[PDB]
């Protein structure tokens, strides 16, 4: 028992870190960590289950189990689907991170860039505010009111949302505010 | 201000083509959308195409594909439509709009309109003639006063009284059309002491034969 | 293509009560949780103008008398003050699909208290005698409602042929109509008749309001 | 085991939900659910460590978990220190959100709004897009260019920054531009 | 285009008190910091204080506390800064300077900048003496020409030649102080053909004494 | 109050080479992640031009010739390609604490090929001398360096007193000088004696310049 007190203790441990430390902001040593122990704890998970109603107490318990793993099979089988969906919309390493589903790609320094948002938006703001350029609160980098991003995209699951610009401003000091308001929803993947 | 302008009326004949122009200011001429809406003389609106002159993207509306073509320009803040193959159902007013942030699904500033005829009778001037009150002078509190503009072709006609100045109790009434010549009639009322201490006058402008009259009103 | 039928295709209300425009939908317009439901005024020789964008928000300038609600198939408008200023037609747009389509048209009138008109009658003018025509103008100013009829007999006798009616649009200002009857001749036929009378019927005025004249005097 | 494997079965399905689906903008049904199990985390692992403290194999292990037991009572210490810092500089209940360190302040409508950030910036934007107030990319509510709010703050757990309005911008249509600059990183707590 | 404008020139008693103002256009002045540095005239730079117009939040460097007071007018979009119980020690130039985007760490654009002069002398009006080569003439490839402006004060005087037309090869001397009263003198260099051809003048222009002489130099 | 140290307090660099000042500080001036130091540039008679804020990032119209670094206490501007428009003073700020600070400044100075200076003597008008004074001004033009001393000897004899020198500022095309002396005497002690010289001597003449007058000829 004291063997296995130890290990319900370090069990435990792991437990603590992945709730209060792993995640993108936070520590990404330990983000990564949490994906790879959830991509290693789903058939874990439905081979024990699949275990205790092989080996089962009554008909109760099998049934029980027999549900639990079609439960997981099924949290398996959504997670792959729409990471791969969403992998096909946007080609980015954002799209397996289970604390996002919508992304939004802009077209900079001859790459494109890949970051989350909250929201589901028809129409998206920008700022520069001396050459810095700033899309829905994300700082992308230096950039000029002539060189503004002439289409962007939002990409999800099951849509994929293009805009373009609209309704440009020049204030003092190399800064200035943009508008990009959605034409097409339609068009999926790339 | 955002503003947009539209070209001049357009008189045309069947199995021609005419090409209107609506330019803005105001604004990032390139960053917009426009929709080119038509109206029919007696019907309501019906929506033909958008178009995006930072690059050229158009959408149609399928029953005008063929009939109308859309194209920009850039440098000079101007953007185009051409219809091809007019005939006497195309005779209609054609909008411009656009929205206030380039949005191509609201439509916020408008023109002023263009209207297009579709025929083969030719411009004809206008012939204005006075109305005095003949019958008993009307010598009451308050004197009518007429002015009567027959047989011009095509629309429109402005009649003014006094180049603006008098716009008390202005009635113009529409025009109507009695083998192909327009008919059309305004009335000014003023009190007995004006008239005829100051003789009247209607101002008739015909821009289509750029025609100006300036035809007095005095007693039989 | 959405179809949208809009009820009634005419109004009437007086000042001060309130109007309720319907508008229907062939399909469900509401996209990915917008509506994308627009309401337009037109005033005739104008362009139209927006009041109610996605169907519940009012457009900045637009005065807060109006105002909009309905999802899906059913919308509606509403002008619970109206004014003399609001006589207009109203049409329901839809941008959700490519081919954008409008609605049929509600023409707003506006009622008041019944006037009788402002009868005029004017003789053919020297100018016109010597061109050869002989066109007579009868106008009615300033009558409540359009139901008005015109009468054009000479020396007693009625005239059927050449005569043209022309109504007026409903003021802005007092809500009133205004209309003119003209009668074409010739030189010839002016001549030879001597009396020539404008009879205008209105429904308030019983009696109906005679003006007339002589071409031996005139 | 076959007792031992359902327990073991389920112990793992509550780790699957947790790792997947509790996150605030996701389920906050399961982010609450998520919080309260990390608030009794603590004591149970403290609990277990010293428990195999006094019941070892060899000293090494009693060693290894009085190591184990100090760490998980400094973690549950840094995080009550922490969030209660930041509840006593902003009275909000984003306080005691592990993702969250950062957080925002502004007077709106009689109240004040609190949203997380990403990044501490020394100037904020601010859109409108048709009377709708968005600083740092959240969707705030309806306000005006001239109702804009004329001071806010942006609190962590060490040290609260305050902004002031400057340089706005209007264009046609109720829309405009504003910048938010500090102008003070002292006066902590309110 | 954002811009500040300051005051004109002052001169003060010891023991006295002024106030210079600074007004800008351009942008909202109720968003901005305003950060008045003061220059001495042979010295380095040095910074006096802040405000906040829209509220009135301001800042001191605590050597001038009690010396510099600092308020704004929302209304007429002008601030205003006071300094009281002035001795010698506060003659220098007081600038007026902000941010583009309102901060209050970044100067961005200035002020022309306000000179105060602390003194018991009264002012003088300048003396202009032309200056002319009167040993031979000097008929080289091109002659220089002088004009002696003497006993002026206080500072500055503006010295220009022909109105400003003949601007090329002008040098304008500092000008040295003895006994209370300024001395200065400017040269310019003209082609022989042209001189004595064309008259040449000098336009002293005085405005602490509303001074205004037009004095023109001519062979002996 | 964190005091700022600049060297050196003037630099002479040729035209077409680099120009490297450097500022310390008594403290760090580094916040929460920005460095807040930035450098102006002062001509006379003009307010100061931002040039660098936050101690690298370069201000906008400003040509790309200008670059900034350093962090913590350390800062260097740089002129790279240095030119005869940049003759100015040059300044360092700090903008950490509530005080803000200034540096010393480090006047930039342009070398360039040695010239001869223009001598000119001018006689005393009949203004001066109808008033009661007499000032004969020299005037030694476009020269450089700024290594020059004159002598003002009258009928053989130095004279000390009244001698006033007046240097301009170094020019922002060629990158000369200029000077003027000026002797102030009375109208008896002008009309005394006779011969007037003005002797000037530079580095680059061995031989100095001398222009004179006598008053029978004036």
């Amino acid at each position: 028992l004291e063997q296995w007190n130890l290990v319900i203790g370090f069990l435990f441990l792991t437990w603590i870190c992945l709730l209060q430390f792993a995640y993108a902001n936070r520590n990404r040593f330990l983000y990564i960590i949490k994906l790879i122990f959830l991509w290693l704890l789903w058939p874990v998970t439905l081979a024990c289950f699949v275990l205790a109603a092989v080996y089962r107490i009554n008909w109760i318990t099998g049934g029980i189990a027999i549900a639990m793993a079609c439960l997981v099979g099924l949290m398996w089988l959504s997670y792959f689907i729409a990471s791969f969906r969403l992998f096909a919309r946007t080609r980015s390493m954002w799209s397996f991170n289970p604390e996002t589903n919508i992304l939004l790609n802009v077209p900079l320094h001859g790459t494109i860039l890949t970051r989350p948002l909250l929201e589901s938006e028809l129409v998206i703001g920008a700022v520069i505010l001396r050459g810095h350029l700033r899309i829905a609160g994300h700082h992308l980098g230096r950039c000029d009111i002539k060189d503004l991003p002439k289409e962007i995209t939002v990409a999800t699951s099951r849509t994929l949302s293009y805009y373009k610009l609209g309704a440009s401003q020049r204030v003092a000091g190399d800064s200035g505010f943009a508008a990009y308001s959605r034409y097409r929803i339609g068009n999926y993947k790339l | 201000e955002v503003q947009l302008q539209q070209s001049g009326a357009e008189l045309v004949r069947p199995g021609s083509s005419v090409k209107i122009s609506c330019k803005g200011s105001g604004y990032v001429f390139s960053n917009y959308w426009m929709n080119w809406v038509k109206q029919r003389p007696g019907q309501g609106l019906e929506w033909i195409g958008q178009i995006y002159p930072g690059d050229g993207d158009t959408n149609y509306n399928g029953k005008f594909k063929g009939k109308a073509t859309l194209t920009a320009d850039k440098s000079s803040s101007t953007a185009y439509m051409q219809l091809s193959s007019l005939t006497s159902e195309d005779s209609a007013v054609y909008f411009c709009a656009s929205g206030y942030l380039g949005e191509n699904y609201v439509m916020d500033f408008w023109g002023q309109g263009t209207s297009v005829t579709v025929s083969s009778a030719k411009t004809t001037p206008p012939s204005v003639y006075p109305l005095a009150p003949g019958s008993a002078a009307q010598t009451n509190s308050m004197v009518t006063l007429g002015c009567l503009v027959k047989g011009y072709f095509p629309e429109p006609v402005t009649v003014t009284w006094n180049s603006g100045s008098l716009s008390s109790g202005v009635h113009t009434f529409p025009a109507v059309l009695q083998s192909d010549l327009y008919t059309l009639s305004s009335s000014v009322t003023v009190p007995s002491s004006t008239w005829p201490s100051e003789t009247v006058t209607c101002n008739v402008a015909h821009p289509a034969s750029s025609t100006k009259v300036d035809k007095k009103i005095v007693p039989r | 293509d959405i179809v949208l039928t809009q009820s009634p295709a005419s109004l009437t209300v007086s000042l001060g009560q309130r109007a309720t425009i319907s508008c229907r939908a062939s399909e469900s317009v509401d996209s990915f949780g917008n509506s994308f439901m627009h309401w337009y005024q037109q005033k005739p020789g104008q362009p139209p103008k927006l009041l109610i964008y996605r169907a519940s928000n009012l457009e900045s300038g637009i005065p807060a008398r109006f105002s909009g609600s309905g999802s899906r198939t059913d919308f509606t408008l509403t002008i619970n003050p109206v004014e003399a200023d609001d006589v207009a037609t109203y049409y329901c747009q839809q941008s959700s699909e490519d081919p954008y389509t409008f609605g049929g048209g509600t023409k707003l009138e506006i009622k008041r208290a019944d006037a009788a008109p402002t009868v005029s009658i004017f003789p053919p003018s020297s100018e016109q005698l010597t061109s050869g025509g002989a066109s007579v103008v009868c106008f009615l100013n300033n009558f409540y409602p359009k139901d008005i009829n015109v009468k054009w007999k000479i020396d007693g006798s009625e005239r059927q042929n050449g005569v043209l009616n022309s109504w007026t649009d409903q003021d802005s200002k007092d809500s009133t109509y205004s209309m003119s009857s003209t009668l074409t001749l010739t030189k010839d036929e002016y001549e030879r008749h001597n009396s020539y009378t404008c009879e205008a019927t209105h429904k308030t005025s019983t009696s109906p309001i005679v003006k007339s004249f002589n071409r031996n005097e005139c």
